[PDB]
């Protein structure tokens, strides 16, 4: 529903990953 | 995004340090761009990659890479908009939403994590089963 969000949040599990 | 407001935030020495254990030619590629993105601390979505291939393509100079840094930063980031996104699909309004639940929201839309991507995020935030998503998001932008 709120795309752009869920980019965000994936962006920062992506990057904690690091 | 301004280059500036990147090198006031991040220190450019590691900048170009990063660039360098990664770079070939003298560019580098925008997976190991991002990848440097993130040991900077900042957090790259697909349309950011995108951006950046679309202009410069698939290996960027210093200053491309530069440029891709500072469309990265993402000043706008807000927490409560990450929690009001889990909270959509928190169909009882429990605060909780369990580990196969979430991990079926981050791999499903999106720029999509891989299963075991998304498995794993979870199980390195909580040993629980039931994943407090406020917290979690919190834990996520630090």
């Amino acid at each position: 529903k709120n795309l752009p969000s869920l980019l965000r949040v994936q962006a920062h599990i992506r990057k904690k990953m690091v | 995004a301004d280059i500036q407001q990147l090198e006031e935030k991040v220190d450019e020495s590691d900048v170009r340090i990063y660039f360098n254990e990664k770079s070939s030619g003298g560019k580098i590629s925008i997976d190991n761009a991002s990848y440097n993105a993130r040991k900077l601390g900042l957090a790259p979505s697909s349309i950011d990659e995108k951006k950046i291939k679309e202009l410069y393509g698939d290996n960027l100079t210093y200053e491309q890479y530069l440029e891709y840094l500072s469309i990265c930063v993402h000043d706008k980031d807000n927490v409560e908009e990450l929690i009001k996104m889990f909270a959509h699909f928190d169909n009882n309004c429990t605060g909780y939403l369990t580990k196969s639940q979430m991990k079926n929201i981050l791999t499903t839309w999106g720029d999509a994590l891989t299963d075991q991507e998304a498995i794993d995020a979870l199980n390195a935030f909580s040993s629980e089963d039931n994943i407090d998503y406020k917290l979690f998001c919190e834990d996520i932008l630090q």
